[PDB]
DNA sequence: ATCAATATCCACCTGCAGATACTACCAAAAGTGTATTTGGAAACTGCTCCATCAAAAGGCATGTTCAGCTGGATTCCAGCTGAACATGCCTTTTGATGGAGCAGTTTCCAAATACACTTTTGGTAGTATCTGCAGGTGGATATTGAT
DNA sequence: ATCAATATCCACCTGCAGATACTACCAAAAGTGTATTTGGAAACTGCTCCATCAAAAGGCATGTTCAGCTGGAATCCAGCTGAACATGCCTTTTGATGGAGCAGTTTCCAAATACACTTTTGGTAGTATCTGCAGGTGGATATTGAT
């Protein structure tokens, strides 16, 4: 006996998923493409992020991912930033960013 | 008091992430304001769903739904 | 017992970078990271099925609602993603 | 006697600030503040180190953020300085106020 | 049959102002009043009981709904006309 | 048999919120005492704002309530502006308010 | 080309409700550009409805549903 | 001949039009837009008269909306005449864009 | 254009805080096989209402001219805000540390569900006759702008 | 102040769109009554982590002097934009045809729920080792700012 996550060949537990669903007050019912499918929307959008942090951790001369690396993986990414446009990720700190205005006047 | 805790250099190292680069004096007092109002939305709903569980402690969780309602979700303390 | 997807993100971490690692709090993020896109999708999904007076909630239901959800390129990949999973588990005893 | 023009320092913390990320308010007084705040909800009341923490996370966060859109405002008037009606114009716009 | 509350709000509006009338138009964004804030109430008191672990919506759910979601004055006033009906409702079968 | 509503001594229907619960798929069991409060506030709220729209409606001399009114009458409560800040009334318009500094002349 | 229909005696008219006394060249171009985006954006989310439920017609509840989900809830259709 | 001088009719305008209630901008123009713009998005479709008097009712809400914070952006700038500027510091603070 | 003061970067290093690991333990979770049940896809179709067209008309958009006054460029100077120290007051560490109260587990009873039946009702379909007020009108009062 | 041109106001009023009034029909809704099931309060309590101390260290906030430079003010003027005018288009209003497609209803099987039994797994705990990197030392060099 294999599991669902393994038949929809993903990482994330389909089963795990169905449970929520129910357990969740979402409807009466809840077909089975549905866990599924849901389920490899969530794996696709975890690896998207997590592929970027490694960058921001690489690109920075670090192997271990920590926050800074999602927060600038994140507010870097115009599709994921707006995603998470109301979410405050904390021990991110902010983009390096100064005002043209501001700087020397050179 | 404690509003009066929050320091001018606390005021102008947040600015400075900020990238403020030149702050007026009357700054401070209405900062600390601006951030009193935020804390006692805030709390207050905290509190709320803390007496809603019978609880006589804070819970980092009902903090993270207070902020969520408050539109100002908050990731990295459960949930 | 507190559940928590922080080992199938370290399961998709890997196949990304496998040599990179992930500090606590970072998981911790992440966690949260999962659990809020899971509500917004399920939500939006719930909502889709009641305005249609339905009772189930299928993954047509989750599709419209990535689509509704996800912004525009991000969507397009979450929805071939989705698609291919629920395919390859129906085509498979 | 070496001394850097005005501004010159305030721009070196600028980015020196923009690469960190630990929080900028004092922890004492943060949770005295917070602790004192409470009081007025609800009598007698714990707080996990957590909760705590999870509220200073967010004000500074907040703030920040309301510091840069002020910041914009200030500009927008063809200043440098931020002041009281910088940050009323920008709440104002955002819906906090009126 | 599509419901609505307009007789009901109707019945309110002679209650308060005996000799007012109310449009076809503005009965209607009454009714989408109502069931704005029916949603609402009723979303805070369902996410209120998960994070309990509670299965079941009780009238101290929907009392802290109103609390939370209310401002000020009119959630005080709101809990009392609440409570109220529910004790008078308690006292009779 | 009396109805729920008149039990709790409403006139918002407590049997039809009971039952819109259920629907609403918000818990598993719904208890007695949640559609009673919950239509409790449901009348509590409408008659607070027809009470302001029905007195904005005199200050026009009109005798029967429009949109406008209802925009008036949310407007200009502190409170109720709060609850449906993010709430457009179709056909309401807005408050009439004139930025002082774009008035003419002094004194 | 529609969006020109969207005449400047139209726009000064929204401004004088704004309470906008006097108004610069250039706003009625970036005006229909941030008409054209609001509104694209909200039909984009209504047609995802009316496509959902097999029909061919947008309706005032999809176009209702559209808005709540942009943070921009109307009353007057329906909900 | 009488004239009134630069300005006296704009306040008469506002006065006027923020007293009333009707749709400002014409109905068949904007009809043609929302049909224009939706068939660029899924051919074939159909509008209920409500539906596309929906959209108005947003749309012009929206737009009323927003002059008034950009109409506060220009006096914070000392003007009087509102720019693009003002209504894209407004835009930008409001959380869409920036 | 030169030169002194500093800040900043980078390569290397070391230690411990926290990530990694081998192993066992088990309650809850997930897979499986079986019998009952039902959501909602079909297909035929009634009927609502949407797209369209014809038409008259006058409201309102357009394009122009003209000059009022606004915005932009510019100079200027008083004083506020930044930089740099001097100074000591208080936040921070951290280890201990009782003890409040969060969270686990057993109990059992008020209360919710499920189900059968009767009864009251809000919604609608059919007509039919009121009525608040929009919009036209005339004329007395009020605002504005030229003098 | 005087005053002529317009807008503002309001009483006055008529037409009709929209609100109000009845009579019916009735399918779904809401009430009543009984047996059956259970969620969650209540009382007990182990142990997890929160409020408090002790307690020097020195980190870092605070008071102060000084002058750089910015914000606010005062001037000026080209031209942008508002007002008024002419003119004629296209939107609004009215109205009705034809039929697309939304929505009601009955037929009914593919997929979902409900159980019960069986096998797998992820979370909790110890208990032990290992590693990325924060933080510290230099020494080089870029940056700043006075000449």
């Amino acid at each position: 006996a294999k599991t669902r996550s393994s038949r929809a060949g993903l990482q994330f537990p389909v089963g795990r998923v169905h449970r929520l669903l129910r357990k969740g007050n979402y409807a009466e019912r809840v077909g089975a493409g549905a866990p599924v499918y849901l389920a490899a929307v969530l794996e696709y959008l975890t690896a998207e992020i997590l592929e970027l942090a490694g960058n921001a951790a690489r690109d920075n001369k670090k192997t271990r991912i920590i926050p800074r690396h999602l927060q600038l993986a994140v507010r870097n990414d115009e599709e994921l930033n707006k995603l998470l446009g109301r979410v405050t990720i904390a021990q991110g700190g902010v983009l390096p960013n100064i005002q043209s205005v501001l700087l020397p006047k050179k | 008091d404690n509003i009066q805790g929050i320091t001018k250099p606390a005021i102008r190292r947040l600015a400075r992430r900020g990238g403020v680069k030149r702050i007026s004096g009357l700054i401070y007092e209405e900062t600390r304001g601006v951030l009193k109002v935020f804390l006692e939305n805030v709390i207050r709903d905290a509190v709320t769903y803390t007496e809603h569980a019978k609880r006589k402690t804070v819970t980092a969780m009902d903090v993270v739904y207070a902020l969520k309602r408050q539109g100002r979700t908050l990731y990295g303390f459960g949930g | 017992r507190k559940e928590s997807y922080a080992i199938y993100v370290y399961k998709v971490l890997k196949q990304v970078h496998p040599d990179t690692g992930i500090s606590s709090k970072a998981m911790s993020i992440m966690n949260s990271f999962v659990n809020d896109v899971f509500e917004r999708i399920a939500g939006e999904a719930s909502r889709l099925a009641h305005y249609n007076k339905r009772s189930t909630i299928t993954s047509r239901e989750i599709q419209t609602a990535v689509r509704l959800l996800l912004p525009g390129e991000l969507a397009k990949h979450a929805v071939s993603e989705g698609t291919k999973a629920v395919t390859k588990y129906t085509s498979a005893k | 006697p070496h001394r850097y023009r005005p501004g010159t320092v305030a721009l070196r913390e600028i980015r020196r600030y923009q690469k960190s990320t630990e929080l900028l308010i004092r922890k004492l007084p943060f949770q005295r503040l917070v602790r004192e705040i409470a009081q007025d909800f609800k009598t007698d009341l714990r707080f996990q180190s957590s909760a705590v923490m999870a509220l200073q996370e967010a004000s500074e966060a907040y703030l920040v953020a309301l510091f840069e859109d002020t910041n914009l405002c200030a500009i927008h008037a063809k200043r440098v300085t931020i002041m009281p009606k910088d940050i009323q114009l920008a709440r104002r716009i955002r819906g906090e106020r009126a």
